[PDB]
């Protein structure tokens, strides 16, 4: 449908393409065609998250070892009678712990797949459809075929449209053809194909800029649409990676050792499968997806729309945020309290009954200011509302003209008459990059009817464009004395913290200009110079209650905070000022010179620490010299920036390293959202471009919500961190006793099954309690992580948890072995060299340090009790390394008890110890015996050791901040 | 790649954390060692704390077999070499000249009593006297005329041996009425030991067996028990069994249990060398 | 003494002490 005119289209849907469509017929084509949701997957992927979460991850290693356990079992039942399973429990455990694991994840997986649909059907889109001649909010999904839609630059397009009015208006595709670049659109086709003419704009298609009117063709999956990493993550993927690797090679290291001691084939496999299973930590997995889910738990608590949850680890770790003016920082909702004309600062009269009579209603330059005011607004207002105060009216449009709208309907007039009474022959819509916004008018009265081109915009680029300023209804040249004089009252209007609009028009002469003229939204043919000034018009812009708190603890978090925004240098000042983005007694270059009474020239800028950077002189600025600001300063505020400057600003702060976050809500920000580490965009004032492109949206606006989501990403790192420390300490106490077993042929302290029991006791469940844990009280008064250096495994942490930790737990391993032996009869001297004697089957002499002779299975009995209590210390200095792996950098005094899934964990893993070892009958199937109570406190000094060696070291932490220990021992 | 002679080798002054890790260490080990030290105080140097673990002893034998079986030919001397080795290497510490009077060991009964006491275990008294032990006793078993100990005419000779364990005292079956199979001259202050097949065809066939044990009684005279420690009691002469099979078939493997009976002496399934002994015996030729 | 000791009701009270600790882990949770 392109070919044809705007008559014949809207026709044949039986639709007025002038006005719209009334309810009576919405609602039944409704009913014939259904809402236009474009199709989704058939139903979802089901029952097959269970299954691939329950095979894949970092348990595929466990499913080969239960099946290679189990046919090691199978082979022993195949050849000669050796009732000893030793295999068919192991089997049966390791699937046990595979499939509970698998079960576990896939639960906190739905608990947040939960949330997250529920987040996604939370924001709908929506569209400014035309029902009998007005705009109103309907949501998207409900659109028909055959309505009158308006497309506003910034926006998302509903459906398929057929456009019948445009002005300047660009569509991004990006998704169709493939060419990001914008595409400019008409009203007149221009190729046969529909996939390339400019009448036409595609479903799912953003129009970047300018604004069309036009006629939808296709809703719903009949559309042309309908038929065609992150941080975090790559660095457990690069951890799992080389975690495998050192696993994998100590493995095959061990089997190759085992041959050459020759236990057995069948030995030597269920040796090297309990090696590799517990020299990886499979508890990563789960205890990432744990808090994740916390995660989205904590954002939904407050109404935080999280698009990819790892999103927030690097919002954790940022370092910059660059926030906008208004629609962010400010509430967006302004209203007019100051004006300025014929040399005057006038103060508004927002009152009904005009008490006070500040200003004069009648005089012939306040005439013509309402009427441009009135006439280049493109803000409308609602359905039904000429029985509510104008003030409380709802309006639909940009705030800016939305407020310019209320104040001329409360002082002028009827704004909607006013707009009917004079013909609009022209629009240029308004742009971030333009900064005016323009229109010509005819004039109702025929006397002289002479076009008027009504500007407004930037006060400064209309005084570039404008030549003449009405002074009580004359017309005057600009003189140096009333630039100065409308400069000063710029600034008193600045020092305010108000948003101000320039006002221009112009009349064009009869001569050049015919009544019967064309115009165009291309060709500039106007006469945009030598205008004719006219006033300014303040608006009072309310930061948000959370603002300033929200900025006062990002920034005592180490964020630098950067103010980029595309209002005026003063206004952005006072912005800042009253936000506290400059603090009080910081002090500008501009500033410097006034106090000093000296030219800014001869000021050295090295004594200021705030800057108000213009815009403008940001486009003879380089790389480098950006870089030098952004490194001379400590709290810059950029103003008057287009968006391909908020892209420039953007880049050079990444060019430095740092992590940098923007937040905005216009079109505008778009490309900063889009082109930064996180976007995040603001939920009801902000347009649907912004919050698309954004990472983050904020449903409930308000600010304060950024400081939480930052305190979530450093507890998810943290969390992690403390993960992966405690459950990399047990590595080093079941190698090391193989090692000196094999270095001093020393009986062999601890068994693969005692190996396995550790690993599925210790390191499974305590590793996803500490995710559980809480955060700290210096998450908020830390500096950020530095991404290159602060890594999430580092040579610190390894040291930490193999060659300090790793270490005293199998010493206290050790010790609990040796005093077994020297307990029955095996004093630790005589113990060197004596495996080859111990391990033999047929030399039932062996003697021992007070000369009683032992069998094999009696001595065998007394090795397999010390493999138990190997296991049982093991537990017992876990106790300890879980509780110093609670907290980083405070005491655990200071951090308290509060967590109940830890002390959980702890006497979980204390009644398996327990009740592995008591449990009658359990000597002939784990091979694991009683030991006695005297025995249960052999790794208690280490525990208290280890307890108070990090106590003391997180001590030395807190009192001496960067010192050495921070350097060297602090992971 | 690894840089290095512009700055360091990934760091300055390296002996930073060598020297750190050198002292944690070094704290660590003595640490562990005087927890080891502190352990051994309390375990008693005269008798062990725990012997639950050393559950009646097992009987072993001299010739010490790797495979549980003994085979071997009288044609060639080489062929039962291995086993008269074994067993002569550890007879030799019984021969009468290794074991002197004058206060290193005893002269001791000729005929089976009861278990000697020899003190309390602790230190009051010195190092504890010895029983002796002869080869006499071993009677043809041992090699006093030709140190073959069988294996060149006769089927081998083994010998039968109980594992010592501190202070204990076994004591022989009461209730000789039955005591299951009967035994000939039933007494006190032996402990009796029966050779016999395991299976229907080898409790038959097996010939017959002649116990060359001490005082015409097949079993362990108990006035050497209790054994007294390595510390209290060095060069300990264990009392010895000698067993004999005179007469029986050839080439064919003949399975033979040793039991030894007695209120004090344990049976486990899962430890077969406990309190008795299977033994696989063929003579090829 | 070699006659065991320890057990048989090592056996019991390090059954009924698992017990034990399995309640209080299992019931903290809860409450
Ligand atoms: N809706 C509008 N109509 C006419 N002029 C506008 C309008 N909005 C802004 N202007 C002017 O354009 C300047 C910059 O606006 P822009 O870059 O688009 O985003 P922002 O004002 O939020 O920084 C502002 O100083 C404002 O005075
Ligand atoms: F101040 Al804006 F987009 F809201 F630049």
């Amino acid at each position: 449908e392109h070919k044809m005119s705007v008559e014949e289209v809207c026709r044949k849907y039986n639709t007025d393409c002038v006005q719209g469509l009334t309810h009576s017929k919405a609602q039944e084509i409704l009913a014939r065609d259904g809402p236009n949701a474009l199709t989704p997957p058939p139903t979802t992927p089901e029952w097959v998250k269970f299954c691939r979460q329950l095979f894949g991850g970092f348990s595929i290693l466990l499913w080969i070892g239960a099946i290679l356990c189990f046919l090691a079992y199978g082979i022993q039942a195949g050849t000669e009678d050796d009732p000893s399973g030793d295999n068919l429990y192991l089997g049966i455990v390791l699937a046990a712990v595979v499939i509970i694991t698998g079960c576990f994840s896939y639960y906190q997986e739905a608990k947040s797949s939960k949330i997250m649909e529920s987040f996604k059907n939370m924001v709908p889109q929506q569209a400014l459809v035309i029902r009998e001649g007005e705009k109103m909010q309907v949501n998207a999904e409900e659109v028909v075929v055959g309505d009158l839609v308006e497309i506003k630059g910034g926006d998302r397009v509903p459906a398929d449209l057929r456009i019948i009015s445009a002005h300047g208006c660009k569509v991004d595709n990006s998704s169709l053809t493939g060419e990001s670049e914008p595409q400019t659109r008409s009203p007149d086709c221009t190729h046969d194909n529909p996939l390339e003419t400019r009448n036409i704009t595609f479903f799912s298609t953003n129009c970047v800029e300018g604004t069309a009117r036009g006629v939808v063709v296709a809703t719903g999956d009949r559309t042309v649409m309908g038929r065609i990493k992150t941080p975090i993550a790559i660095e457990i993927e690069h951890f799992i990676q080389l975690i495998t690797g050192v696993a994998v090679f100590l493995g095959v290291s061990f089997f190759i050792l085992s041959l050459i001691l020759g236990y057995t084939w069948l030995e030597a496999v269920i040796f090297l499968i309990g090696i590799i299973v517990a020299n990886v930590p499979e508890g990563l997995l789960a205890t990432v997806t744990v808090c994740l889910t916390l995660t989205a738990k904590r954002m939904a608590r407050k109404n935080c729309l999280v698009k990819n949850l790892e999103a927030v680890e690097t919002l954790g770790s940022t370092s910059t945020i660059c926030s906008d003016k208004t629609g962010t920082l400010t509430q967006n909702r302004m209203t007019v309290a100051h004006m300025w004309f014929d040399n005057q600062i006038h103060e508004a009269d927002t009152t009904e009954d005009q008490s006070g009579t500040s200003f004069d209603k009648s005089s012939h330059t306040w005439v013509a200011l309402s009427h441009i005011a009135g006439l280049c607004n493109r803000a409308v207002f609602k359905g039904g509302q000429d029985n509510i105060p104008v003030l409380k009216r709802d309006v639909a449009g940009d705030a800016s003209e939305s407020a310019l709208l209320k104040c001329i309907e409360l002082s002028s007039g009827s704004v909607k008459l006013m707009r009917e009474r004079n013909k609009k022959v022209a629009e240029i819509p308004f742009n971030s990059t333009n900064k005016y916004q323009l229109s010509i008018h005819e004039t109702e009265d025929p006397n002289d009817n002479r076009y008027l081109l009504v500007m407004k915009g930037a006060p400064e680029r209309i005084l570039d464009r404008c030549s003449t300023i009405l002074l009580q209804g004359k017309e005057q040249p600009l003189d140096e004395e009333m630039k100065e004089a409308f400069q000063n009252a710029y600034l008193e209007l600045g020092g305010l913290g108000e948003r101000v609009l320039g006002f221009c028009h112009y009349y064009l002469p009869e001569e050049q200009f015919p009544k019967g003229f064309a115009f165009d939204c291309d060709d500039v043919n106007f006469t945009t110079d030598n205008l004719c000034f006219v006033g300014l018009m303040s608006m009072i812009d309310p930061p948000r209650a959370a603002v300033p708190d929200a900025v006062g603890k990002c920034r005592s978090a180490g964020i630098k905070v950067i103010m980029v925004t595309g209002d005026h240098p003063i206004t952005a000042k006072a912005i800042a000022k009253g936000v506290g983005i400059i603090s009080e007694g910081n002090e500008t270059v501009e500033d410097i010179a006034a106090r000093l009474n000296i030219p800014v020239s001869q000021v050295n800028p090295r004594d200021a620490k705030a800057c108000v950077i213009h815009g403008t002189d940001l486009k003879d600025f380089t790389s480098e010299q950006i870089d030098e600001i952004l490194q001379n300063h400590t709290e810059i505020v950029f103003a008057r920036t287009s968006p391909q400057q908020k892209l420039i600003i953007v880049e050079g702060c990444q060019r430095q390293g740092a992590i940098v976050a923007v937040t905005g809500d216009g079109v505008n920000d778009s490309p900063a959202l889009k082109k930064a580490d996180i976007g995040v965009a603001m939920g009801i004032a902000g347009s649907d471009v912004s919050k698309q492109a954004a990472d983050m949206i904020l449903l409930d606006d308000n600010f304060a919500s950024i400081v939480t989501g930052v305190e979530e990403g450093r507890l998810i790192f943290d969390n992690l961190k403390k993960s992966i420390a405690y459950t990399l300490t047990s590595n080093i106490p079941e190698i090391t006793p193989f090692l000196l077993f094999i270095m001093a042929n020393i009986p062999l302290p601890l068994g693969t099954i005692t190996i396995l029991c550790i690993d599925l006791g210790t390191d499974m469940v305590p590793a996803i309690s500490l995710a559980y844990e809480a955060a700290e009280s210096d998450i908020m008064k830390r500096q950020p992580r530095n991404p290159r250096t602060d890594k999430l495994v580092n040579e610190r942490l390894i040291s930490m948890a193999y060659g300090q930790i790793g270490m005293i737990q199998a010493l206290g391993g050790f010790f609990s072995y040796f005093v077994i032996l020297a307990e029955n009869g095996f004093l630790p001297g005589n113990l060197v060299g004596i495996r080859l004697n111990w391990d033999d089957r047929t030399v039932n002499d062996l003697e021992d340090s007070y000369g009683q002779q032992w069998t094999y299975e009696q001595r065998k009995v007394v090795e397999f009790t010390c493999h138990t209590a190997f296991f049982v210390s093991i537990v017992v200095v876990q106790w300890a390394d879980l509780i110093i792996c609670k907290t980083r950098r405070n005491s655990v005094f200071q951090q308290g008890m509060k967590n109940k899934i830890l002390i959980f964990g702890l006497f979980e893993e204390t009644a398996l110890a327990a009740f592995l070892s008591y449990c009658p009958g359990m000597d002939v199937a784990l091979r694991m015996y009683p030991l006695k109570p005297s025995w249960w406190f052999c790794a208690f000094p280490y525990s208290f050791l280890i307890f108070v060696y990090d106590e003391i070291r997180k001590l030395i932490l807190r009192r001496n901040p960067g010192g050495w220990v921070e350097k060297e021992t602090y992971y | 790649s690894e840089k290095k002679e512009f700055l360091g080798r990934t760091g300055g002054s390296w002996f930073k954390i060598l020297l750190f890790y050198v002292i944690f260490y070094g704290c660590l080990a003595g640490i562990f060692i005087g927890t080891i030290q502190v352990m051994l105080l309390t375990i008693s140097e005269f008798k062990p704390t725990y012997q639950d673990r050393v559950a009646p002893p097992g009987l072993t034998q001299i010739p010490q077999i790797q495979k549980t079986e003994i085979s071997f030919r009288p044609n060639d001397p080489k062929s039962y070499e291995a086993y008269v080795l074994n067993i002569v290497r550890f007879l030799e510490k019984y021969k009468d000249s290794a074991q002197r009077d004058d206060m290193i060991f005893e002269d001791c009964g000729d005929v089976p009593s009861e278990p000697k006491e020899r003190g309390d275990f602790n230190h009051e008294r010195g190092e504890r006297k010895v029983c002796r032990f002869k080869l006499e006793w071993l009677g043809n078993c041992s090699g006093l005329n030709d140190e073959t100990y069988g294996y060149k005419e006769g089927k081998p000779c083994i010998i039968i041996k109980l594992n010592r364990v501190l202070g204990f005292k076994p004591k022989p079956p009461k209730n000789e009425s039955l005591e299951t199979y009967p035994v000939m001259k039933y007494n006190p202050n032996v402990l009796p030991v029966q050779c016999t097949g395991k299976r229907d065809e080898d409790k038959d066939k097996v010939g017959n067996v002649e116990y060359f044990g001490l005082g015409n009684s097949p079993g362990f005279p108990l006035q050497y028990y209790p054994y007294y420690g390595k510390l209290l009691q060095p060069k300990y002469l264990q009392p010895l069994l000698a067993v004999q099979f005179t007469n029986l078939t050839m080439d064919t493997e003949i399975r033979i249990e040793c039991k030894a009976y007695g209120e004090n002496i344990g049976y486990s399934e899962k430890d077969r060398f406990q309190g008795r002994f299977d033994v696989k015996i063929e003579v090829k030729s | 003494d070699p006659f065991h000791y320890d057990y048989q009701t090592l056996r019991i009270g390090g059954l009924v002490f698992a017990v034990v600790l399995f309640s209080v882990g299992i019931l903290l949770i809860l409450s």
